[PDB]
């Protein structure tokens, strides 16, 4: 035995402070709920918001940011208590519990550029993008040993000495008893925790553009070893400390330090969407269950007027169509590829960046800027290992997403045709000698494309205005040409339009101002009514917010295919194979072919999604006709 | 030498539109692109020099890029440190200011593709194989050029220019510079170059000039009065129509375009114009004057043909 502690005012007061906190019945319960809930989720990690403690208790906030060490072991202690009163059973099974951070941190969220030595043994908030991320080892923190010779049983302990002075004592691994009889090691009854290290770098966006990156070294113990890879962008919070060197009789002042994450969280806070937003959807969805779908696409892209077979197109493909995978294991994509070719100035890039802000995980890409493994998976080496890895691209990336792919046609053939997997069958098939992989990239392609000559010359045929093969354009299901119309009477309509969100103002926040040019507030991209109020000024309307909730509730919903809709879409499509489809002086945008049959396929599945029908009926079919009907035909004038 | 015309559009590039986001997500850019194409022997190289020293934040570089500086940002993994080394070219270096592009017609196609996905969005897109960026570069584009025969014929009208029409529309206003006829303004020339030598009251110095643009930059954000906005609608109908009569008549598609892009440019000039008065309203005689800077710039989308 040796110097244990009797009392301690400190811990004591800190212990208790952290308890009451947790305790929340007198309260609005926030807290107690989310422990009844990591209890009911089999979990050993609370995520508590400073901005709740500091309401709370002011003291135990900046004790808490300012000496983070003591202060979360007092809360985890806490923690364990108040989880033991909850059901002890449970609290027995854990060793402990862990406490992450979340909410706002006024100076202590700071940049791997700005985490600089005052943040040391602080809690801090650094937003930044995964670059390398080792693998998960386990470290042993309870070892059993067997002595065959005299049958005795041994458990040695390891305390996480990873900031703390260590010395060898701790760190004997026992291998002889006491009479040097052999030991084994039992790895079945030994305890080990995942542990990972990864780097994190400041955002090459938010960096200065002239200097070198910075980044932060981050320790992951278990719980939060998974959750990163790199070229991710994610916020970890923890405690910014100092590594020990090694025993040795001579030092620089040189210390390494690292960050040991108490949470991370992805930036997709926008990739993961209460009963009263679950009731207004389900009444959304009833009211006016034909007029919905209609509705949902002129809201869609509000400050683009006109295009409405366009955002009808889009809004198909934000909801996508429901895959088949067979009972053999053969797959039909569900996703909806659209290719905007347009005149200049008619709004696709526009509606490329509409997707972006709003479709979760959405990829831009621009034509010359991401090629080949750029754009698809790729295999490199460690350069430590002598080992092949793999690389995910930006389709890999938008897996189950979105790319949004700028410029298209000044692609190089060369990334079009390593595009053609990804737009089939979702997935990039790479392979070194030492390394083959099958990534899957189930990403939708938005393209954005201008035709050969710069200006659409409704003279010539669609064929030769696109620059594209028609092995190419059978991989977009839909394809829009977006002429610049010169009827003068659309033409106030748009002039209207635009001057009208130009004129538009944000309500009360601003009064004549300018639009400024981070860290002082927290990050948007990290951060925690079903229509829009009738202004004036932008309508002469679902929801933004509404309209991303109800769109993601009906993303999942799986129509199935009635065979009244069955029949009216096989006939449909006899139709447009035929020559009579096409009149005289209409030439086809697209050739028809079997994979038009499935874009009908999938854009009636998106309809009846829209409309959260649960079958694609007549309507969802006559619908997903109509818009192939005017997306594969063309009227050449004279 | 003269050119008050281009001064004036430089002035007003200099003070930049307002830069707006709309409820939905989206953006329309407060930054004017202005090209110059013209005779070599104008100062359009002096215009650029200028513009880029009293900037705020202003580059001058080339359309392929300047020595061991690039034009546009590239992403690179050094494989070493993993770490991604963003190697800023002139675009993102000018972020929130300026570049001045001379011989903007004798770029490479990746310049090509990031100065149109630019000009407009105001963001680089990269994807390499680690990451997938979006880079800020909020920069007003002074382009320079000449003619593709060196100098402007009339007798090839709408072929004295190379360009595409996708990337005369990111452009808010194109002026056309000759030097043809004029042995009065030949001596009037010759006699302020030679003064302007021997030499070296209403004129800012460039110091205050400069300070009182980032000024009003930051400080006003401009806005169209219901009337200013009623007349440039009625304005740019009447343009559009008047564009496609001439292209019509004329039976070729003219290579400089009128579009909603230059809508929106006239727009972005009257916001400047009222900017320069930090009047947080745009006025008529603002949204006049832009249109007068719009027209002086159209004298060679019809004129010229
Ligand atoms: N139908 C339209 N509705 C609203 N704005 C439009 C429309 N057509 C053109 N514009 C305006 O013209 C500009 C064109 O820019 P952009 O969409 O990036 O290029 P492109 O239209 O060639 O894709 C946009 O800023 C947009 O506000
Ligand atoms: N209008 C003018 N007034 C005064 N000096 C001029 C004028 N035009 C040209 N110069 C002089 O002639 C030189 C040539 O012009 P330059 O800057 O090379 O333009 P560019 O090469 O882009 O046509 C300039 O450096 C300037 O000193
Ligand atoms: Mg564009
Ligand atoms: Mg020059």
């Amino acid at each position: 035995a040796g110097t244990v502690v009797l009392d301690d005012v400190e811990l004591r007061e800190a212990q208790r402070d952290y308890l009451d906190f947790l305790d929340d019945e007198e309260d609005q319960g926030i807290y107690q709920s989310k422990v009844r809930e990591l209890i009911s989720d089999n979990q050993y990690r609370l995520i508590v918001n400073v901005n709740d403690l500091r309401r709370k208790n002011e003291k135990r906030a900046n004790r808490l940011l300012n000496n983070a060490f003591e202060e979360l072991v007092a809360f985890q202690r806490a923690l364990k208590d108040f989880v033991a009163s909850i059901d002890a059973t449970y609290a027995k099974q854990y060793e402990e519990f862990y406490v992450g951070l979340e909410g706002s941190f006024g100076s202590k969220h700071v940049s791997p550029r700005t985490l600089t030595s005052c943040f040391l043994s602080c809690v801090v908030c650094v937003e930044g993008i995964v670059t390398k991320c080792s693998l998960v080892r386990p470290k042993v923190v309870r070892s059993v040993h067997y002595c065959p010779a005299t049958k005795k049983t041994i458990e040695r302990r390891y305390s996480d000495l990873t900031t703390l002075v260590a010395f060898p004592s701790s760190s004997v691994y026992p291998t002889k008893d006491e009479e040097n009889n052999p030991l084994e090691t039992e790895y079945g009854l030994s305890v080990y925790k995942d542990h990972q290290t990864i780097t994190i770098q400041e955002m090459p966006e938010k960096a200065p553009a002239g200097q070198l990156p910075r980044s932060v070294d981050v320790i992951l113990d278990d719980d939060l070893v998974d959750k990163a890879k790199p070229g991710d962008r994610v916020q970890v919070v923890g405690t910014y400390r100092c590594l020990p060197g090694k025993k040795g009789g001579y030092t620089s002042g040189t210390f390494r330090t690292v960050l040991i994450a108490c949470n991370v969280k992805q930036m997709s806070k926008d990739a993961q969407p209460s009963a009263e937003d679950i009731a207004k959807i389900k009444k959304f969805s009833k009211t006016r269950s034909k007029d919905i779908f209609d509705q949902l696409a002129k809201s869609l892209a509000p400050s683009i007027h006109g295009h409405d077979y366009v955002k009808k197109a889009i809004l198909c493909l934000l909801l996508g169509g429901v895959e088949r995978d067979l009972e053999n294991g053969s797959h039909i994509r569900g996703d909806i590829n659209i290719l905007l070719i347009g005149d200049p100035s008619v709004a696709k890039s526009q509606l490329l960046r509409y997707v972006l802000c709003t479709a979760p995980r959405a990829i831009p890409t621009t034509g010359r800027g991401s090629s080949g493994v750029g754009l698809t998976a790729a295999v490199t080496t460690d350069q430590e290992t002598g080992e092949r890895r793999l690389e995910a691209g930006a389709m890999v990336l938008a897996d189950r997403g979105v790319v949004c792919i700028d410029e298209f046609d000044k692609m190089s053939d060369m990334d079009r045709t390593a595009i053609h997997e990804v737009m089939e069958q979702g997935r990039v098939t790479i392979a070194k000698a030492g390394i083959h992989a099958r990534l899957n990239a189930r990403c939708s392609v938005l393209a954005a494309a201008n035709p050969v000559y710069g200006r659409y010359d409704q003279y010539k045929t669609p064929m030769e205005n696109i620059g594209l093969q028609d092995s190419l354009l059978s991989r977009f299901d839909l394809l829009f040409i977006m002429l610049d119309q010169m009827d003068p009477e659309q033409d106030r309509e748009i002039s209207d339009h635009v001057l009208r969100m130009h004129r538009y103002r944000a309500p009360g926040e601003q009064d004549g101002d300018a639009m400024p040019l981070i860290l002082a507030t927290d990050d948007p991209n990290f951060s925690q009514q079903i229509y829009e109020k009738h202004d004036n000024l932008l309508h002469g309307m679902v929801s933004a917010a509404f309209m991303k909730k109800y769109i993601h509730v009906a993303k999942i919903i799986k129509p199935v295919l009635t065979q009244e809709s069955a029949t009216y879409i096989a006939e449909e499509y006899s139709r447009l194979r035929s020559q009579d489809s096409m009149s005289s002086d209409t030439a086809r945008t697209s050739p028809v072919t079997a994979r038009t049959l499935e874009t009908l396929i999938r854009l009636a599945t998106a309809h009846a999604k829209a409309r959260m029908s649960k079958t694609v009926d007549l309507q969802d079919a006559e619908e997903a006709v109509e818009l192939v009907q005017y997306a594969y035909f063309k009227k050449v004038l004279e | 030498f003269g050119g008050t015309d281009m001064k004036k559009a430089i002035a007003c590039l200099l003070f930049g539109g307002s830069r707006k986001r709309l409820p939905d997500g989206l953006t329309r850019r407060g930054d004017i692109n202005l090209l110059m194409l013209g005779d070599p022997g104008t100062a359009k190289s002096q215009l650029l020099k200028f513009v880029e020293k009293c900037s705020p934040i202003g580059v001058y570089t080339s359309g392929k890029g300047s020595s061991a500086a690039g034009l546009t940002a590239s992403v690179m993994r050094d494989p070493s440190s993993r770490n991604f080394i963003m190697e800023g070219g002139a675009m993102v270096l000018a972020d929130g200011g300026v570049v001045c592009i001379d011989e903007f017609d004798k770029m490479r196609e990746d310049d090509r593709v990031a100065i149109h996905e630019a000009m407009e969005q105001q963001t680089i897109s990269i994807a390499k194989a680690g990451i997938t960026t979006t880079l800020n570069s909020r920069c007003s584009v002074l382009a320079a050029a000449n003619s593709v025969f060196g100098r402007w014929d009339e007798t090839k009208g709408e072929d004295n220019i190379d360009f595409m029409p996708t990337i005369l529309s990111r452009f808010d206003m194109i002026f056309i510079v000759k030097d043809e006829h004029n042995e009065e303004r030949d001596v009037m020339l010759a006699k302020h170059v030679i003064t302007l030598h021997v030499s070296a009251e209403g004129e800012i110095d460039l110091a205050k000039l400069k300070k009182f643009i980032a000024y009003c930059r930051v400080k006003c954000g401009p806005r169209l009065s219901a009337e200013a906005a009623e007349k440039l609608k009625n304005r740019y109908i009447i343009m559009r129509s008047g564009a496609r009569q001439h292209e019509r008549d004329s039976d070729r598609r003219s290579s400089i375009p009128i579009t909603v892009r230059q809508l929106e440019a006239i727009v972005r000039i009257a916001e400047a114009l009222s900017k320069m008065k930090l009047q947080p309203f745009a006025t008529e005689a603002d949204v006049e004057e832009a249109l007068r800077l719009f027209q002086v710039s159209t004298l060679d989308a019809a004129l010229s043909g």
